[PDB]
RNA sequence: GGAGAUCGUGAGCUGGGUUUAGACCGUCGUGAGACAGGUCGGUUACUAUCUACUAGAGGUGCCCGAGGUCUGCGGGUAAGC
RNA sequence: AAGAGCAUAAGUCAGCCUGACGUUAUUCAGCAUAGCAGUGGAUGACGAGACGAAAGUCGGCUCUAGCGAACUUUUGAGCC
RNA sequence: CCCUAACUGGAGUCCGGUGAAGCUUACAUUCUAGUGCACAGUCUAGAGACCUCUAGGGGGAAGUGAAGACCCCGUGGAGC
RNA sequence: GAGUGUGACAGUCACUUAGAUGUACGCCAAAAGACCGGAACAUGUCCCUGAGUACCGUGCGUUGGAUAUCGUGCGUGAAUCUGGGGGGCACCAACCUCCAAAACUAAAUACUCCUUGAGACCGAUAGCGAAAUAGUAGGGUGACCGAACGCUGAAAAGUACCCCGAGAAGGGAGGUGCAAAGUGCCUGAAACCUGAUAGUGAUGGAACGAUACGGCAUGAAAGGAUCUCUGGCAUGAAGGAAUCAUUCGCGAGGAUGUAGUACGAAUGUCACUGCCAGUGUCGUAUCUUACGUUUUGAAGAACGGGCCAGGGAGUGUAUCUUGGUGGCAAUGGCUAACCUUUUAUCUGGGCAGCCGAAGCGAAAGCAACAUGUGCGCAGCCUUUUGGCGAGGCACGACGUAU
RNA sequence: UUAUGCUAUCAGGUGGAUGGCUCGGCUCAAGAGCUUAUGAAGGACGUGCCAAGCUGCGAUAAGCCCGGGGUAGGUG
């Protein structure tokens, strides 16, 4: 706190000089009593007893990198220019693998002639590029 | 303190363009009578002794900062003194070259002077106590390789 | 600009925002143009609120040689297709471009205040 | 006769009682221990600063200077019952 | 229990029945105003029914008491 | 003890020498009543009171000594 | 031109500094010689490759180690290249991977008795306890506890001689010195004590003061000089008479006129004057029962302080959240360690990682609007009533769990 | 000449604050890093012309010998 302002206010923003003594004036150390006298405010805090569910191992368990078709379309000169991509007689040609992305979503819109090679796709992806006039291709 | 590099670099740049304003540098306390920003021909660097160097500055009407830093030099109040900083110094002159290169010691003793290169150029030259304006002598080289030194 | 105007430009640091929000003022005096007045007020406003607007809300919301005064940043997100004079605190250098290619002016308050003073027709953007 | 005065009065006294630590009897409790029963034993600190009072002095006030003899505003008495 | 409600009935008897149903959303009120839980109670939705010409009524027994967190185990259905 | 008296030595008293300590926010010559956290030298209204010094016993300063050891409280101890 | 010393502030007086030199014993050390020797393939009813070991059972400790840490107590206990171990419960199979139960091994790392350097550090009640005759004096049987004390002056020039005094004390006089600074001696506060001066004072009432007005004293500097004193004249807000006349009232008195007059805070102006402001003390008048605290309530017979001086209490690391001010900004932000230091700065590197960028779900898993509609603030346009309307608000749609 | 006192200032005493000074402390960095039976560290006692403490030294005792640096004073 500003110390220089509280020189000469005796108990400094305390209220009384009794309290600001231990943790008996906090309820107790650290996130203690969220069964009896903090109950409420574990709930809101969100410290609330209990346990749920199960986690797999991060050894099989794995998340996926995204790139929605929207990105992808709408930001793909841009990927031809620094390399990512090329044009081949017109239509983009894609590979996430380079990009690090491992699933295609279908967020957005597709424009453009698009030949995405990725992991994966979301099927509202697969429709999107497909109607686009370019094609989804898997890597194997 | 931790200061994002390219903000730092920013403030580096604010304070180089600092130097070419007259208004600035001589409200930031300084003496002369040259046309700013004072660039100088390479062969500045080249001049190995302070006699050359108070000759070049006689020329380019900077000695008289030069002259203020020396008798401007002040012993200070307080306990500064018995824990070794006995004086108040002035900054006067900042040169800045190319390279490594004769010139560092040749204008090294000047009072209130700072002699650097490109490279070993930053915040605290450019701006003593936090205020920019700090009469600076370029030289040719030191041009050539600030093009993009901080952006 | 009474004392809390007074404590909320005496809060700023940038010299550029400081000197903005005063000449801004004294042309919304001259001009009789409340459009001045109301980029100071927003100036004027805490900098955490600034306006951070993407190229993408500019392409959405405006038409050709559409003028917009954003009292704060121009981002790079998005594409611009038509052409659009944006006068903008400072711009990204992915916003700079876009608006260049696009046909599009990047130009700064105070040069927007120099073309037009009394403000007709320009469209603030958040 | 009764009652009040910090159930007046321990910087006055006393210490029999209650109200520490020991122990016995009865009762209670498994016990440690307890009892509003009883019993035996059990440290009473201080050089008085102020104030109040009891007496004894030195001053100053009043005042020709001094001395002597008086008066009596008042205070007290139970001077007797 | 206490208070409130009920008469072509919310009472009595009889016929047929099992809605004393699975899932689910809000809003009340415990906790006026004004945060707080397990719950409880009103109004709905989905899916199946009982009675009844139909309208309806039925989420027990006219309304307000009869109950309990987390963790743990066991049980039910299908899954991970 | 009725009921105290006289006397003896040591203190005290007075003188010379030596020479501490303990109470203390201040002021302070008080007394009565009221008032006020309902137990006042200081407040209120009265009544008194010229100052200084000495001796004296302790009425008062809810005198001084000791963060009550009785009682309760503390999610304080210890022993049993 | 770092700095320190020198009779006051020093680049040029001294030591230094920048920069060069030298150095016994040692340490590293390249050319060049002497020496044991190294690396592939073919063939395989061939030989060897670590035992109370690995593993397992059970108990306990320990661990994040969860049926899946490591240890070690008891018990049990293998195999031998056609072999053995591991791959987070056991076993089977596949695949991948290694070869224990024997041994050594620089560097990168840690630390600070010690050396050097540095410092937004402390500055003698601080900083180490110790500015060290300091773990000392002193305390405790002992384990152990543990202080205080810095400074004359440029130079001792550290006071000759004389008088008093019992004096090898001390005082006086007289010297030294720019200055007594006269030896625990720089400066030399307060409490406390002695004396002087001013005011007051032996008839007097107590939070020790505030306010107003007076007496006495002071009022050199730093405060005033149309300032102080005393009056005149002009204008004067609120307010506002006296006296007299008439009338009303039982009466005290009221009303009307005189009179919104004379006056009136003040504001100007003209004279006069030599004080005034301030300070100390005392007096008269009014007011106030200290201060801090605990308290519903404090002057309390509630707690705290004899007094004075000095010391004496919101700090750092990590992490989360949030404000003000900034940099950069979805083609995002920032780097960490570390390297570059030519002595901690700094400059340039450093993409590991973190946060953002897609959510929902316990999990398997699946995976969304670059705007479809409405209202509408600011701003702009406008016929001043409407229009457009970023942001905002309200829907609609969609992703996923149920 | 009103004592005992009270208030303010001044002079002096006491005292040791304040200021100024500091060969000390503290912290950080960079180095360097074992020693003792060839008797260490540590302690006791002694050791000086006048010397009590500390420091140094060990009956050769604030010291002895040799080489180098230094050079005109030295005797903590
Ligand atoms: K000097
Ligand atoms: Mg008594
Ligand atoms: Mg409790
Ligand atoms: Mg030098
Ligand atoms: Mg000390
Ligand atoms: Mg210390
Ligand atoms: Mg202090």
């Amino acid at each position: 706190m500003d110390t220089k302002k509280f020189r000469g206010s005796r108990t400094c923003g305390g209220g009384t000089h009794k309290n600001r003594r231990g943790a008996g004036n906090r309820g107790g150390r650290g996130k203690a009593g969220g069964c009896k006298h903090h109950f409420v405010r574990a709930m809101m805090r969100g410290y609330s007893y209990g346990k749920h569910g199960f986690k797999r191992p991060d050894e099989v368990s794995r998340d996926v990198s995204i790139v929605n078709v929207g990105e992808l379309d709408e930001l793909a000169s841009y990927l031809v220019e620094e390399g990512l991509a090329e044009v081949k007689d017109g239509a983009y040609h894609i590979n996430l693998e380079n990009l690090g992305i491992e699933k295609v979503l279908g967020s957005g819109r597709v424009t453009k002639n698009l030949v995405v090679t990725s992991e994966e796709f979301s099927a509202s992806a697969r429709e999107k590029i497909e109607n686009a006039g370019g094609s989804c291709i898997d890597a194997e | 303190e931790k200061v994002n590099t390219k903000e730092r670099r920013y403030a580096i740049r604010s304070a180089i363009a600092a130097t070419t304003d007259p208004t600035l540098v001589s409200l930031r306390g300084h003496i002369f009578e040259a046309e700013l920003p004072i660039v100088a021909v390479n062969d500045l660097e080249s001049l190995e002794r302070t006699k050359q160097v108070i000759e070049f500055l006689e020329a380019a009407g900077l000695y008289e900062d030069v002259l203020r830093a020396k008798y401007g030099r002040h012993i200070r109040a307080g306990r500064g003194k018995l824990r070794g900083r006995k004086y108040k110094h002035k900054k006067s002159v900042l040169i800045v070259a190319g390279e490594n290169t004769p010139i560092l010691k040749a204008a090294r003793n000047l009072s209130g002077v700072d002699v650097v290169t490109v490279d070993s150029l930053n915040a605290e030259l450019l701006a003593p106590g936090t205020h920019a304006g700090r009469l600076t002598v370029w030289t040719e080289s030191a041009i050539g390789k600030l093009e993009g030194a901080f952006q | 600009m009474g004392k809390k105007s007074l404590v909320k430009l005496t809060r700023k640091t940038n010299p550029r925002i400081v000197s903005l929000i005063l000449t801004l003022k004294e042309r919304a005096n001259g001009d009789s143009a409340p459009i001045w007045k109301d980029i100071a007020k927003r100036l004027e406003a805490p900098s955490r609120n600034y306006a951070a607007v993407n190229i993408s809300k500019i392409n959405r919301h405006t038409a050709e040689d559409d003028v917009l005064l954003i009292p704060g940043k121009v981002l790079g997100a998005g594409l611009l297709d038509h052409p659009v004079t944006i006068a903008a605190l400072t711009f990204s250098d992915s916003a700079f471009e876009k608006i260049t290619e696009a046909g599009g002016k990047c130009l700064s308050l105070e040069e927007i205040m120099e073309a037009n003073p009394k403000g007709s027709g320009i469209r603030i953007f958040r």
